[PDB]
């Protein structure tokens, strides 16, 4: 055709290329022979179905090409250039080099075995049954291909297409391209079974027409079109076969910036991803990830003429992810590091957030629930309270947030909350709106998901007109639900909660009456079991010591001090996992050490009757609590030693807990 | 034997591999729990049905892995599993016959032989979720767990069509069994009277009922980032309102796929739409 539908004459042909990947034969023999020939053998007996062709065996490859004086043209060049034509000329050079019956598989253990050879010998045997349609090459497969780059010190020997570029960047040359990319995956789908190929019967013949599969819209064709049952007055009709159509995997994911390479200007914008081969089921929502992989864009097809010019919105194309920041089992060395050591009540003490001044009751407070452990096998139907949540209160100027949001980020599953978003009426699961896939699922808030574990709540003063409910609710065993007109259906409830109230204006005046702050009398007085505060009393000598707490951090960037060796998070980790597999039974003596406890719990506090300072009229709400720190504190100091002084430690914390207003 | 295109599937030995599986059991499967019931259960059910008149059996369907026999059965039945129903719904009428034929006075003889009879294999083998569903997994038994969420009323289906031209009086009755009607384009009940227009008088050839039932899987153990996904249910029987939406759900059933329409009003097409087609519930 005229009008200049021919070219100029390149000089990059392909066919240069063609023979290059003949002589991708056994020939590799520095990297136990022919090493990607021995990863071939490994999938032809179908067990794992994703060759891996790196660029290492390339540029070693090229290494060893170095005395070989003749004209031998770059690789990295032309797989940079045009990155997705080097797939389809690969495969024709894998065909002609695949050693086929490898294997040996008899009846079962292959999924889709005999009917494929009986497919086979099928055509096979009508390719000689007229005394014809040849396979296309899609058809027999079982296999990928993948891709992988270099950034490492090779490219610091001699020579780039693997710089970790960012978004902003990229709109230029780099489509058409392999380029990878960091960032932050949102919107992950599920998987979806794509096609490939397909085959229509038109129960007369038994032909299959085969077709490659193109975009996400095609067409099928008529009945009169084949050799046998067609030609004739009376034509099978088509329909299609699910068996005999080998489908493949499929799953869209987007992406976002890192926030910190962003420029002052302009909000990070989304690009789209796609899978194919086997690297499915291997991302999640929150992964501080990157893909390396092929770019190309595709065509709109809909509306394209008023609108839909020439845009072309265009995605990136994956081929590999390097996933980065991640009990008896070659771990026990550091289980031992805290049974030979010992020191539970104080290094442990310190351990958990050392970046504070004073508070050593508090710390030790929270580390007891950290363990937790089941209350009691009740086995009969009698669901006890398990679980006890401790509230604080009181206005520090030492950004009380970051304080306890600090322990949460490192404590296990314990999510994140504040007043603004998940509020009492999403704290728990609801029915929302959802893009154009399936609508009207149940998303959640924090305790449908965080159940069992720290629930670090803020900001008790907002949203109180749904979160009111919210506390009671979990507070109350078991009635975590979605009491709405889509369902009256029920979940569990097992997480604790820890509070911090916030104050009236200024200072909570302790010489006026406590309860002038927080809005919930009943919430408070009968169904808690310990408080604490954290008032501020002008004193000198703290104070100073307290600013040079603040000023040393500012010359040098580092904090810690006073003969305290910090200690990993896993390994008390490991030690809570071990304490919560325990689970120790208490002795007699110790419940008649709590009845002549709660006796002298109950005379002073029959004595006051007072509002002055003091709360509670002592309730056995409070009796059974005691006894449930007391087993925690079993729990994490076993030595099979329930008894009075294991007790003895446990009415040590309530009295501290207790008259922090005192002062 | 016979073997088909479609399947690699036997001729009907399994209806003698049946006979001797149910006849000579009485108990079996004490060798996997081995701690230490002279009638098999499925003995004293096969008469009870016989006397209530119900259309179910609720196969257990973890014998043929507990007896000698049957493997190559019980491999089939994971493996192509809408011809092997249909293979054993013939055997379980004819088993009926087997006992009919012993007693001549066993109501009548005529009517509890019209009215077919329907099996319930469950409980096979185990699943764990929904993140693990493979495209592979093409026509395979899937044991679910998960929660009903809400439903719909009933939508027909075509089994039976019906006819009728401007003749006087023409009732034929076109089956499909198909995704394709299939209509004449001459006329009938005379011997000349031209392609005519034939006209189709839907409500009076007979439907069954249908139900989608909308399904998300329970969050069992999901690692505190992941969201329960949705999947959808079909049923096809008289398990029609008893699932009712809201309770906690375990279903036995197979697997299916089916294309899309892409434009609203044309007939092109790709990223398919699967669901399950329950057998039984639980």
């Amino acid at each position: 055709m005229s009008a200049a539908l021919p070219s100029i004459q390149l000089p990059v042909d392909y066919n240069n290329l063609f023979n290059e990947i003949t002589d991708f034969l056994v020939t590799f023999k520095q990297d136990k022979g022919p090493k990607y020939m021995a990863m071939l053998q490994k999938v032809a007996n179908r067990e794992l179905n994703s060759v891996i062709i790196d660029l290492d065996d390339i540029l070693q490859y090229q290494n060893e090409k170095f005395l070989q004086g003749t004209q031998a043209d770059d690789l990295v060049s032309a797989i940079q250039q045009n990155a997705n034509h080097f797939t389809e000329l690969f495969c024709r050079a894998i065909d002609n080099n695949m050693p086929l019956p490898t294997k040996e598989i008899d009846y079962k253990d292959d999924v889709l075995d005999v009917i494929l050879n009986q497919r086979r010998l099928r055509n096979e045997r009508m390719l000689s049954d007229r005394t014809t349609e040849l396979f296309p090459p899609n058809l027999t497969r079982r296999y990928f291909l993948y891709f992988k780059p270099l950034s490492q010190n090779c490219a610091r020997r001699y020579r780039i297409s693997s710089k970790p570029l960012s978004v902003r960047q990229i709109k230029g040359d780099f489509l058409g391209q392999l380029i990878t990319v960091r960032g932050i995956i949102t919107r992950v789908s599920d998987v979806k079974p794509a096609v490939e190929v397909i085959a229509y019967t038109c129960d007369q013949c038994g032909y299959e027409v085969f077709q490659e599969v193109n975009s996400r819209t095609f067409t099928p064709l008529s009945e009169c079109t084949s050799e046998e049952c067609s030609q004739n007055q009376t034509k099978g009709q088509l329909f299609m076969s699910t068996r005999a159509s080998k489908f493949s995997a499929f799953q869209e994911c987007k992406i976002q910036e890192l926030s910190q390479q962003v420029p002052v200007g302009h909000i990070p914008r989304s690009l789209n991803i796609h899978v194919n081969g086997t690297l499915v089921r291997s991302l999640s929502p929150g992964d501080i990830v990157d893909v390396t992989g092929i770019f190309l864009p595709a065509p709109y097809t809909g509306f394209k003429a008023l609108k839909a010019g020439l845009l072309t919105e265009t995605y990136l194309e994956a081929q590999f992810v390097r996933q980065h920041k991640k009990l008896t089992s070659d771990v026990e060395e550091r289980v031992m590091e805290l049974i030979t050591s010992g020191d539970v009540y104080n290094r442990l003490a310190k351990s958990i957030a050392p970046e504070i001044y004073g508070n050593l009751d508090v710390k030790k407070a929270l580390l007891l629930l950290l363990v937790g452990g089941v209350d009691k096998r009740v086995g009969d139907g009698m669901k006890i309270r398990g679980d006890i949540n401790v509230c604080l209160m009181g206005d520090p100027g030492v950004a009380k947030s970051q304080l306890l949001k600090a322990i949460c980020k490192i404590s296990p599953r314990g999510v994140y909350t504040t007043g603004k978003g998940s509020s009492g009426v999403g704290l728990t699961a609801a029915v929302m709106k959802d893009p154009v896939t399936d609508e009207m699922i149940l998303e959640g808030g924090a305790l449908v998901l965080a159940d069992n574990g720290i629930c670090c709540i803020d900001e008790f003063d907002k949203m109180d007109e749904s979160d009111r409910t919210a506390i009671h609710e979990v507070m109350e065993q078991q009635t975590i639900s979605i009491s709405k007109a889509g369902i009256n259906t029920t979940l569990n409830a097992r997480t604790s909660i820890l509070a911090a109230a916030n104050p009236l204006y200024g200072r909570y005046n302790p010489r006026l009456s406590p309860l002038d702050n927080i809005n919930l009398p009943a919430a408070l007085l009968s169904r808690f079991d310990i408080l604490f505060l954290m008032l501020d009393i002008p004193s000198r000598d703290d104070d100073e010591k307290l600013a040079e707490h603040v000023t040393y951090v500012h010359m040098h960037n580092k904090q810690p001090d006073l003969d305290f060796t910090p200690v990993e998070p896993s390994k008390m980790r490991e030690y809570i996992a071990y304490a919560k597999t325990k689970r120790p039974v208490m002795s007699e003596a110790v419940n008649d050490y709590v009845v002549q406890a709660y006796i002298r719990l109950r005379q002073d506090s029959k004595r006051e009757m007072d509002s002055k300072f003091s709360f509670g009229q002592a309730t056995p709400r409070t009796l059974l609590g005691i006894i449930r720190l007391s087993q925690a504190l079993a729990k994490l100091r076993l030595a099979d030693m329930v008894d009075i002084d294991d007790v003895e430690e446990a009415l040590r914390l309530v009295r501290v807990s207790k008259e922090s207003l005192y002062q | 034997l016979r073997i088909i295109w479609g399947t690699n599937v036997s001729i009907q030995e399994c209806t003698t591999n049946f006979r001797n599986f149910l006849m000579s059991f009485k108990y079996k499967f004490r060798k996997i729990l081995d701690e230490r019931d002279e009638e098999l259960y499925y003995i004293k059910q096969l008469n009870e049905m016989r006397e209530l008149g119900t259309s179910n059996l609720n196969l257990d369907a973890r014998n043929l892995l507990a007896y000698k026999q049957t493997e190559d059965l019980y491999h089939q039945l994971l493996n192509y599993p809408q011809e092997v129903i249909s293979i054993m719904d013939q055997t379980i009428k004819d088993c009926m016959v087997s006992l009919i034929v012993d007693n001549n006075l066993d109501y009548d003889l005529d009517e509890i032989e019209t009215k077919f009879y329907k099996v319930r294999p469950y409980n096979v083998g185990s699943c764990k979720g929904m993140r693990e569903l493979n495209p592979n997994d093409i026509d395979k038994l899937i044991n679910l767990k998960g929660l009903v969420l809400r439903s719909t009323p009933v939508i027909p289906d075509m089994k039976v069509a019906f006819f009728k031209c401007n003749v006087c009086d023409h009732t034929m009755a076109v089956e499909i069994d198909r995704g394709v009607i299939q209509e004449p384009a001459r006329c009938e009940r005379i011997d000349c009277n031209e392609p005519n227009s034939m006209s189709l008088i839907h409500n009076r050839c007979s439907f069954a009922d249908k139900q989608v039932i909308k399904l998300q899987e329970t969050p069992d153990f999901v690692p505190d980032g992941q969201t329960p996904h949705s999947i959808s249910l079909c049923v096809y029987d008289e398990l029609v309102d008893s699932c009712r939406a809201g309770d906690r759900i375990e279903v036995t059933g197979t697997f299916r796929s089916i294309p899309i329409r892409a434009n609203s009003r044309q007939r092109v097409l790709s990223l398919y739409k699967t669901y399950v087609d329950v057998v039984h519930v639980k």
